[PDB]
DNA sequence: TCCCTAGTCTCCAGGCACG
DNA sequence: CGTGCCTGGAGACTAGGGAGTAATCCCCTTGGCGGTTAAAACGCGGGGGACAGCGCGTACGTGCGTTTAAGCGGTGCTAGAGCTGTCTACGACCAATTGAGCGGCCTCGGCACCGGGATTCTCGA
DNA sequence: TCGAGAATCCCGGTGCCGAGGCCGCTCAATTGGTCGTAGACAGCTCTAGCACCGCTTAAACGCACGTACGCGCTGTCCCCCGCGTTTTAACCGCCAAGGGGATTA
């Protein structure tokens, strides 16, 4: 499997278009694209930590970083979906 | 499960470990994978539902990289987001300048 | 038939299609001899082989597209070698 | 070897260049592109050389390459 | 039966108070003292008091080493310096805490004779500490202090019949001594929506009657400052004693002259039974908890015995608010 | 105390005629200075925003000039020297 | 009366513009412009001296570069004054 | 607090290459600048080829492969020179 | 003894160490990566200096200015490469006049 | 300094990923 | 269609973070005021760059006959990629330990600057 | 091609501030131990990179051949450069209001 998230895919897949397949290519081009986001987002949050002295990972680097990377409405969304998704897991 | 307890799709386990072995910081929060997880299921969410689109734009129901090329080049974000980043086979977005038109 | 509609033809179907358009035998042999100006008797996966090959072609039309900008740029509708060097001067290159 | 420079031949370059969306391209062109091709060619082999070299290995690996693209700017998708 | 342990913790704790400017020191410290002051029983070994609250590791290997030893290696050695002496001497004076006794020290002012030789260097609160040191530090007799608040209310009296002036803290409970008179007073024209110099002519009132000495600071809200009991023309003067009055609206006078009574294990007291009842109180007034937490309108205060009833608590006397 | 703006204007064409010789440039038309202006505007803004975010994520109220230099490096401009 | 040539004077200085390295952009409009564009961001933020010296150093070699750019620009199309399509066509290319 | 740089160690260098040439204090802030920056650059290479190499250590094969990845032209090829002959020293005790 | 002086260098080779361990690169650091950073540190400052001393001797300039080391960084193709990407504060820009901005008649 | 909550190991297992 | 691990939840143990804000007075910080003077804006030739059209020619697309090398279908065949089991150097870690380095405080000439005078381009005729 | 004039350079002299230079004081590199283990190394197994060969076929290669578009020529025009003139703002200094910090309650 060499850790791949292809299942993660394929379900967020039919949950946003259930009525449509995807190529091994593309599925493999995803799955490059989503450890490249992956390793930018750790890059950045290493790199804020550092800048800022801190010796822990948390999720206020984590979304200042992801503010960094992402674009303007991007951003505010992920942003968004993040607080939200945090909201939920700490929650319940 | 963490994920169901988030409630995402992504394998928040697998993130986590994959900051732990990625050797980034001494300390990781619990969250964080949490966050982390978010942002690429926004992030893939929002590139297959444009690559959904494109498909249909072509009648074809099965995603393709030409298509996901074409999504990648026609939103202003993404292109701002991954401009330097090449994919296979994918092609070029179909861009004929006025000057050449006779 | 007329000049240019040929080539505005080829110039939509090479934009609409995917392929490499490279010849992989003679881009294995071009690659085999850079090789051998850094170490004989190097193996490459054939994998390998088509990813430097998909490369030099996105390097190509990039240089490409950014020649023909330049030729509209300098009023100029065949692209030229200086062209090709004030993008290489602009893309910082060399 | 054999002049594999030549091997691009000047129908692919005006294949290439019409995937590349010109109209026009003076018979200058074909030579000074091989001649960036390759220096584009160099400057990443060497550097995939070096990776191999660096993992001990008598055979040059896809990964390598990529790992190379990135180091080189070029970030590619297709295989891994 | 802890006095001697409680009586080198209390030095500890000001080390770590004034001199290692650490309150989360000092305020542990101060908590674990008044515990073992509050055991009634002999302290053997620093583990028999570590199984009483606020007791951790450094306070019983400290109180095991001075049952052991008569003494602290560590407080032996701060109280020889010279440096920790003058801080704690500068600290003593009202207006040098932390810092201004630190730039004393560094500045080599060290005793109350360079305090009196830099007066240029000490402000108008700092002067008066310093010209009242010693008057500062005496306890004031129950007679005395009653004497100066009937003084006091005489005075407000004269202002102003409708001004009303109480007398809270340890003398409301009843105590013997105080080391200061603490006034809280109101007026119904000053309410929560509702003169700035309604303090000021009871300040005047009681500077013209020459009740007041001195004034530290005065605002529209509290006065701080120094009086004394006049002398009968034949006897010793009376000692200078510290006098703060604070105005408060009629919807919260109760509840301020319920809050400055005491005592502090009273008011933890009141406080939790009213939260466990669904209420706070605080020294302004009191108001319903929600399910939530959310407090919701405070109730109006006009008496302590409305704010005893609100938290569903039978009224006590200042005398029984002890603990 | 009192916010202002219209600032960009603040670029006198003087500035930019300097600016341009130190990049040698022999003839200029008056039409560079508006483009210019806003190919500045967009590159500082592109900065000043990563700057800011680095700002608060550090919870500081001061625009720190370490935190410029690693929005210069996250622009992949890399000023030496400052800091 | 002695009146330099149209393109001398021209010529003159940008010598003079290239063996000196002030910065050519007054202080304090650049700092006024730093305030108004980090309001927009964030009002009652503070920016450092060396900070606001540093980002003026920082949009001069941006300008510089864009500036050398234009004017290989318009050698490249034969032409001596710079055009802001010329600066539009050196953005292009570069990618911004 | 106490402030790091190669400030003295840039002083002794030049001094071992021009003895009689100064240099500024922001002179030293830039030199300064540029060996973080290759101190950085080439950490980043060799932790990201020993995650592409899977190994847990940081072997002195890294730095050789690091040096001869980031540094360009001769510069690459007299530095490794310098290196391993350096690396000699610290195995001829 | 010194590491530095045990391998005969300039720059400080402990504190390389030390700054490595604590720069969270890797699990683990190997000895003679510090040497091996130390000596390629030490080569490339020597590289710049010379070609700063020798520009300062081209300005009659005892003193090292940041436009000297600019002009340096410039001088070198190698360097250039190396620090394409780098600003020089206060350093200016390399003399290049255009051919065809000069003045025939 | 004491605390309390959050970051580590560890430690099986009802259950998801896999071929 | 079993089936083969596996992270998810629950101990077990351990590290950062906060445990007190109001009331009044003072110093550092910061924002506005004012002369002034370099500097920016304005204004006016004019001439030199920009630019539009004509001639042309030659070089590049274009259609076509041909061929030859690239795919493309076999075929085998081994160098080495990858995985496994030890053990062993070896890096990590701990506890003194001293000294390279660091902070503070001179200092004296390098170097900016000024000013004059000599140097040499440079437009104009 | 000179020549007046104006921008430039060089030289002397001046004053000023920072490169270094020194010196006292430390915490970080050194010494010298241990101790779990990363990978080093030997060894074994499969596999894919060659390696090759016959067929096909189409990309390509070479070649007539028109034409258009690059370019060089021309005039022609107007925009911005140079030089002088008139505000003007920035800038350095010079002032006073409030934000943060102090003790203390």
């Amino acid at each position: 499997r060499k850790e791949s998230y292809s299942v993660y895919v394929y379900k967020v897949l039919k949950q946003v278009h259930p009525d449509t397949g995807i190529s091994s290519k593309a599925m493999g081009i995803m799955n490059s694209f989503v450890n490249d986001i992956f390793e930018r987002i750790a890059g950045e949050a290493s790199r804020l930590a550092h800048y800022n002295k801190r010796s822990t990972i948390t999720s206020r680097e984590i979304q200042t970083a992801v503010r960094l990377l992402l674009p303007g409405e991007l951003a505010k969304h992920a942003v968004s979906e993040g607080t939200k998704a945090v909201t939920k897991y700490t929650s319940s | 499960t963490r994920s169901s307890r988030a409630g995402l799709q992504f394998p928040v386990g697998r993130v986590h470990r994959l900051l732990r072995k990625g050797n980034y910081a001494e300390r990781v929060g619990a969250g964080a994978p949490v966050y982390l997880a978010a942002v690429l299921e926004y992030l893939t969410a929002e590139i297959l539902e444009l690559a959904g689109n494109a498909a249909r734009d072509n009648k074809k129901t099965r995603i393709i990289p030409r298509h996901l090329q074409l999504a990648i080049r026609n939103d202003e974000e993404l292109n701002k987001l991954l401009g330097k980043v090449t994919i296979a086979q994918g092609g070029v977005l179909p861009n004929i300048q006025a000057v050449l038109l006779p | 038939y007329r000049p240019g509609t040929v080539a505005l033809r080829e110039i939509r179907r090479y934009q609409k299609s995917t392929e490499l358009l490279i010849r992989k035998l003679p881009f294995q042999r071009l690659v085999r001899e850079i090789a051998q100006d850094f170490k004989t008797d190097l193996r490459f996966q054939s994998s390998a082989v088509m990813a430097l090959q998909e490369a030099s072609e996105a390097y190509l039309v990039g240089l490409f597209e950014d020649t023909n900008l330049a030729a509209i740029h300098a009023k100029r509708v065949t692209i030229m070698p200086k062209d090709i060097q004030l993008a290489r001067r602009i893309r910082g290159e060399r | 070897l054999r002049d594999n420079i030549q091997g691009i031949t000047k129908p692919a370059i005006r294949r290439l260049a019409r995937r590349g969306g010109v109209k026009r391209i003076s018979g200058l062109i074909y030579e000074e592109t091989r001649g960036v091709l390759k220096v584009f060619l160099e400057n990443v082999i060497r550097d995939a050389v070096t990776y191999t070299e660096h993992a001990k290995r008598k055979t040059v690996t896809a990964m390598d390459v990529v790992y190379a693209l990135k180091r080189q700017g070029r970030t590619l998708y297709g295989f891994g | 039966l802890n006095g001697g342990i409680t009586d080198m913790l209390t030095e500890l704790a000001n080390f770590e108070k004034n001199v290692s400017q650490a309150i989360h020191k000092y305020n542990a410290y101060r908590k674990a003292a008044s515990v073992i002051a509050k055991y009634p029983h002999k302290i053997k070994s620093g583990a028999e008091a570590k199984k009483l609250p606020g007791v951790g590791t450094k306070i019983a290997e400290k109180i095991d080493e001075f049952l052991a030893t008569g003494k602290l290696r560590k407080l032996e050695k701060i109280r020889q310096d010279d440096t920790s002496s003058s801080i704690n001497f500068l600290t003593r004076v009202s207006g040098i805490g932390p810092s201004a006794a630190r730039k004393f020290v560094d500045e080599g002012i060290k005793t109350l004779e360079d305090l009196r030789k830099n007066e240029d260097k000490l402000n108008h609160h700092q002067r008066i500490g310093l010209k009242y040191f010693g008057d500062f530090e005496k306890r004031i007799p129950r007679e005395e202090m009653l004497q100066m608040q009937d003084i006091v209310l005489n005075e407000v009296k004269k202002v102003d019949s409708e001004y009303i002036a109480t007398v809270c803290g340890s003398f409301r409970r009843g105590a013997e001594s105080s080391g200061d008179m603490d006034v809280l007073l109101t007026h119904p024209s000053f309410t929560s929506e509702s003169q700035p110099k309604l303090l000021h002519q009871v300040v005047e009132q009681l500077q013209k009657v020459h009740f007041i000495t001195d004034t530290l600071s005065k605002g529209e809200t509290k006065f701080m400052g120094v009086c004394q009991l006049p002398s009968k023309n034949d006897e010793k003067e009376y000692p200078h004693r510290r006098i703060d009055i604070r105005l408060i609206p009629k919807d919260q006078y109760y509840c301020g002259v319920l809050y400055f009574t005491g005592s502090d294990i009273f008011n933890k007291n009141m406080r939790a039974h009213a939260l466990e009842k669904g209420f706070t109180i605080n020294e302004y007034t009191i108001r319903p908890l929600g399910v939530t937490g959310v407090a919701g309108e405070p109730l109006p205060v006009d008496s302590e015995k409305d704010i005893f009833d609100y938290i569903q608590w039978k009224y006590r006397e200042p005398k029984d608010r002890s603990e």
